[PDB]
RNA sequence: UUGACCUCAAAUCAGGUAGGAGUACCCGCUGAACUUAAGCAUAUCAAUAAGCGGAGGAAAAGAAACCAACCGGGAUUGC
RNA sequence: UGGUGAACUAUGCCUGAAUAGGGUGAAGCCAGAGGAAACUCUGGUGGAGGCUCGUAGCGGUUCUGACGUGCAAAUCGAUCGUCGAAUUUGGGUAUAGGGGCGAAAGACUAAUCGAACCAUCUAGUAGCUGGUUCCUGCCGAAGUUUCCCUCAGGAUAGCAG
RNA sequence: GAUGGGGAAGCUCCGUUUCAAAGGCCUGAUUUUAUGCAGGCCACCAUCGAAAGGGAAUCCGGUUAAGAUUCCGGAACCUGG
RNA sequence: CUUGUGACGGCCCGUGAAAAUCCACAGGAAGGAAUAGUUUUCAUGCCAGGUCGUACUGAUAACCGCAGCAGGUCUCCAAGG
RNA sequence: GUGAUUUCUGCCCAGUGCUCUGAAUGUCAAAGUGAAGAAAUUCAACCAAGCGCGGGUAAACGGCGGGAGUACUCUCUUAAGGUAGCCAAAUGCCUCGUCAUCUAAUUAGUGACGCGCAUGAAUGGAUUAACGAGAUUCCCACUGUCCCUAUCUAC
RNA sequence: UUUACUUAUUCAAUGAAGCGGAGCUGGAAUUCAUUUUCCACGUUCUAGCAUUCAAGGUCCCAUUCGGGGCUGAUCCGGGUU
RNA sequence: GUGGCCUAUCGAUCCUUUAGUCCCUCGGAAUUUGAGGCUAGAGGUGCCAGAAAAGUUACCACAGGGAUAACUGGCUUGUGG
C-alpha cells in the first residue's frame, strides 16, 4: 500500500526535496525516536550487567 | 440545513466569470510544421490591456504558410516586448526574449514563461503577471526536462513543449495596497462574483457549519478531512499543519 | 412597504396569450404555456386536475368533424347519393 | 480502361406509414406518504394514489417444459 | 405526489438613463528669496479625494407627534442620514422550493417564509374541545378492585336494565 | 434553442461547432434547352433575442368636432430596377 | 442659463460591447478604340416602394393598490426678480 | 479566520480533530487457497484500505493548577500552569467594593487599587487621530420641561 | 514485483499538411577497404511585400485565341499527429 | 426428610440452546446428513404482567387544561408587625 502511494505522487521528486518534505511533516523525527528507543534497550541490559 | 455558498458556486448561475470585455483566449500558436522543423517570424502589432487579467497581452501577426492570408494570435506579453518587434517561433529560433523556442533547445538556467505541459496545449504554466519557469536540467535519453514552477515545485515535462523566453509583464502588482472596498469591488467586478465574503461563523447554523452559538466561534476543529463530503468541506481542507511558523 | 406601495410597481406582464388555447398563460421568458403546454406536442393534463380536464376536454368546443362520425357510422359510411 | 460485388449515402425521386386526442374498462414501467400497530424503525396502507409508455371493442391469456399421486385428469377465461 | 411563480423582492450579467450651488485646497507647474551643497522658505497657478455643507434624488433617526373601524393591511407632518459614488434606476436576461439568492436579519423568494403557492392522496389521525332533533310510563347507577409507557384513556370485576 | 450525436424506462436531458459525407456563389457555356454538362471560388456552419443599443432616406405652411413629420399645397431625399 | 461640440488634462490591480451593414486600398483576371468605341462611382431623364401600429390618459379621476384611495410608478423641454 | 494604522501576539500536541514518503501483525470483508465430509457445509491459513502502534501540527478546536519556605525559591500534580498587557471595564457575585475628585447632598461619571465569582493576547491583547441619526457623565448658552399656569389663531 | 508490444480502452490537437523508413547534397568522422556512423538537408540589423493549377526547362497536341503531361517541388507505406 | 425454623430473596410470547422420548414429519418411494415438532430446563426484560431509543428551541406550532403553576381575591397566621 505504501509503494503504490510513493509511485503515485512522489515519482517526480529529488532526494533533497524528499528530505525537506519529510522534515516538515515530522516523519523524520519519528524514525529517529524509534532508533533511540532501540539503543535504549541495549543500554538497559548493559547497565544491569 | 440549507445548501451552503461554496456548494452553490458549482451550479454556475451567478458565479460564472464575466467575460464580456475580454479579447480572446491567450494561447500559443499551434505546433504545425514550421515550429517543429524551423522557425517563423511574426510581428507585434499592439500591446493591450485584458479585462480581469493582471498582465498585458500582445497581438502577434504571422503569415499562414499554406494560404495567402494573415493569422493573428494573442500572446501573453513578456516584459520587454515592444510594438513592431519581430517574434520568432520555432525549433531553430534564436534565444531572445519573446521567442517561442521548445524547451529541449534551451540551456541550463533559462527563464521561460507560458509553458506547455504536454507538447501542443498552447500554454499552461507561468501565465500570471511576474511569474516564470526555470529550466533545472535536461535528460536527452527519455527526452524530458526538469523545470521549477512559480509554486516552487519541480516538474518533469517533455522536451518538445514550448515556452516564451522571459518573464510575464506587469509584475509587482500585488505589492500595492488596495486601500478601499471600492477598489476591491472594481477588481472583482470584472472577474466573477466572489466578493464580498461573509464569515460563516457570523451566520446561522442552517447556512454554514460554523454558524450559530451565543458567541461567534467555530465549535469543532476547522481542519477538514480530504474524505469529507460536499457541505462539510468548509475550513482548512486536509491541512498538514496549521499556525504561523517562525 | 411590501403592500400598497409595492403594488404600484406592477406593469410588466409575465404571461401573454397562447396560440393553442388563447388563455393568457404563455410565459414570455420560458416560452411555454402554463395551461396547455405549447410549444410541446402533447397537451398538458393531469389526473389530479380532473376538473381542469373537464374544462378542456372533448365536447367543450365545436366538434367540427366529430359531430358527424356517429351519423356516418349509422349509415355505414355509404358513398354516392 | 471497363464491368461487377459488398457496405454506406443523397434526392421537393415513386408509393406509403408514425406522431396528437380520448383514456371508464385493458397491457406494462415507475412509485409514495397520510393511516394502523393505541409510541415506532420491519410490517401495514399497497405491489395502491400521483407520474410515464402502449391498444381495442373488448384487451389480456390460451392449446401444457400443466395439475396431480388417483380406478388419474387435460388450452385459456369467468362465477 | 405532481405541477405554477423572480410583474414584489435578493443577487450576477447585457444595454440605456439621472445627479443645483458652495467649503476645503492634494500631486504637477511658474516666479521670487536663501544656501557652499544637499535642499528649504514665501507668493501664485492647478483642481485631487469611496472629503465636506447642502438641493433633486435614495433612505427612514426621533417626536415613542398625527392617524390607529385611517387617505393608507405601513400612510401623513416636522426633525433627520446620505447626496459623484461599494450611487440611484428603467428595460432585457439568469438562478425555483429542502431549492434559489443573501455586505448574514433566518432576511427575501407576488400583503404568504425557521421551507412559497396550486391541485390531489384526503372525509389524513385525534386517549382532546364543541354539538347531537318528539311525548309519556316503569326501573335506575358509578367515581371502587386488578393489569396496562397506565395517571384526561382502556380492559376486567362490581353497581344497573 | 433545434439538427448531428450521446444519456434517460420515459415525460425528456446535455450540447451549439460539437467523434457529421452538414452547402451556395458568380462567371458563363449551350442557344434539341432546359439549365444539366465546361469550369473556377468559398468553408461560416440553424434560428430566436432591444418600439432606450446598431440602423438608407422629409421638411415647412395650412387643414378637422375629433387625425397628422402620415391628409392638402410646395419643396426634397434614399433604396431597388 | 440650457444644450451640442473641439483640443486637452486627472483617475484606475476598473483602460470603459458585438454583429449586420457600407467604403477604400493592394492585386492584375478579363474586356477592350479609329471611322470607331469603351465608360453610367459625372449630369439629366423613367418606374415602383408591400405588411402591422398611429385616437386619448399617462395620473390627488383614464395604470396598479377591492375605489374617482393624500400611497406607488421611467423620461424630455424649463421665462423675470 | 481576524478586522485600518502603531505596538505586540507568551506557554501547552495530554484530549478532540487534521496530517505523514514510518513499521508491520495486533483488528482483519467479499473473491480466491488448503483440510475434513458423500455433499450441503464446517474449520483454518492468508488477508486491501481504515482502525490499533509511532511522529508532526495551536493565526486547528481549545486549555493555562495546588502545598510549604523566605516578588523570589523548593516540592506535589499536570500537556502546560495566565506571560506582556488591562480592569468593579459592555466582562466583579459579594457590591451602593476602597481611596480621591465632581455636588449642599451622587446606587450615576471620572482617575486610581487589584487573590480578577468568571480579564488576557488573530476566541486576538493594549493603544489610537479622524469619523458616528451609537451608549454615558459634566459645563456654558438657551428656553412654559417645571414653579404655575394664562392667552391668541385655524380646523 | 519489474519489464516490453499495440490493436481494445483513455486523453489532446487540427479547416486531420509534411508522419515513418530509405535516398541525394554538404560538414564532422576513422576509415583499416569502402564507408562505420552522427549532425544538418533555402528564412534573423529594419512596423514594406509575398495569392491567379508558378515562372523557367522539356515533351506532345495540331497552332490560334492556346490546351495537356513530366520536372521545377527525391522515392516508398495510404497509420492525420 | 420434596432445601435453608417461619415471614423477602425474583421473570411471559418470539428466538437460540440443552436434556428426555430416540418417538413423530419433511406430503411421488426409500437410506443417510440436515431441518422441523412433542415433554422439561437455561439464556431476560429491576419502568420487575416484560417498547429497540440523545438534545435544543428566546424563530417556534397544534389539540386541550383553571384536573396544573406564574396576580388579585378567599381559608390559615408558622413567619412578619
Ligand atoms: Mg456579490
Ligand atoms: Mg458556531
Ligand atoms: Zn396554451
Amino acid at each position: 500500500g505504501k509503494l503504490k502511494k510513493i509511485q503515485k505522487k512522489y515519482a517526480d521528486q529529488d532526494e533533497t526535496e524528499r528530505l525537506l518534505r519529510l522534515e516538515a511533516l515530522g516523519t523524520l523525527k519519528g524514525i529517529e525516536k524509534q532508533q533511540q528507543r532501540k539503543k535504549e534497550e541495549i543500554m538497559k541490559r548493559e547497565v544491569r550487567e | 440545513g440549507r445548501v451552503i455558498r461554496n456548494q452553490r458556486k458549482g451550479a454556475g448561475s451567478i458565479f460564472t466569470s464575466h467575460t464580456r470585455l475580454r479579447q480572446g483566449a491567450a494561447k500559443l500558436r499551434t505546433l504545425d510544421y514550421a515550429e517543429r522543423h524551423g522557425y517563423i517570424r511574426g510581428i507585434v502589432k499592439q500591446i493591450v490591456h485584458d479585462s480581469g487579467r493582471g498582465a498585458p497581452l500582445a497581438k502577434v501577426v504571422f503569415r499562414d504558410p499554406y494560404k495567402y492570408r494573415l493569422r493573428e494570435e494573442i500572446f501573453i506579453a513578456n516584459e520587454g516586448v515592444h510594438t513592431g518587434q519581430f517574434i520568432y517561433a520555432g525549433k531553430k529560433a534564436s534565444l531572445n526574449v519573446g521567442n517561442v523556442l521548445p524547451l529541449g533547445s534551451v540551456p541550463e538556467g533559462t527563464i521561460v514563461s507560458n509553458v506547455e505541459e504536454k507538447p501542443g496545449d498552447r500554454g499552461a504554466l507561468a501565465r500570471a503577471s511576474g511569474n516564470y519557469v526555470i529550466i533545472i536540467g535536461h535528460n536527452p535519453d527519455e527526452n524530458k526536462t526538469r523545470v521549477r514552477l512559480p509554486s516552487g515545485a519541480k516538474k518533469v515535462i517533455s522536451s518538445d513543449a514550448r515556452g516564451v523566453i522571459g518573464v510575464i509583464a506587469g509584475g509587482g502588482r500585488v505589492d500595492k495596497p488596495l486601500l478601499k472596498a471600492g477598489r476591491a469591488f472594481h477588481k472583482y467586478r470584472l472577474k466573477r462574483n466572489s466578493w464580498p465574503k461573509t464569515r460563516g461563523v457570523a451566520m446561522n447554523p442552517v447556512d454554514h457549519p460554523h454558524g450559530g452559538g451565543n458567541h461567534q466561534h467555530i465549535g469543532k476543529a476547522s481542519t477538514i478531512s480530504r474524505g469529507a463530503v460536499s457541505g462539510q468541506k468548509a475550513g482548512l481542507i486536509a491541512a498538514r499543519r496549521t499556525g504561523l511558523l517562525r | 412597504g411590501k403592500g400598497t406601495p409595492s403594488f404600484g410597481k406592477r406593469h410588466n406582464k409575465s404571461h401573454t396569450l397562447c396560440n393553442r388555447c388563447g388563455r393568457r398563460s404563455f410565459h414570455v421568458q420560458k416560452k411555454t404555456c402554463s395551461s396547455c403546454g405549447y410549444p410541446a406536442a402533447k397537451t398538458r393534463s393531469y389526473n389530479w386536475g380532473a376538473k381542469a380536464k373537464r374544462r378542456h376536454t372533448t365536447g367543450t368546443g365545436r366538434m367540427r368533424y366529430l359531430k358527424h362520425v356517429s351519423r356516418r357510422f349509422k349509415n355505414g359510411f355509404q358513398t354516392g347519393s
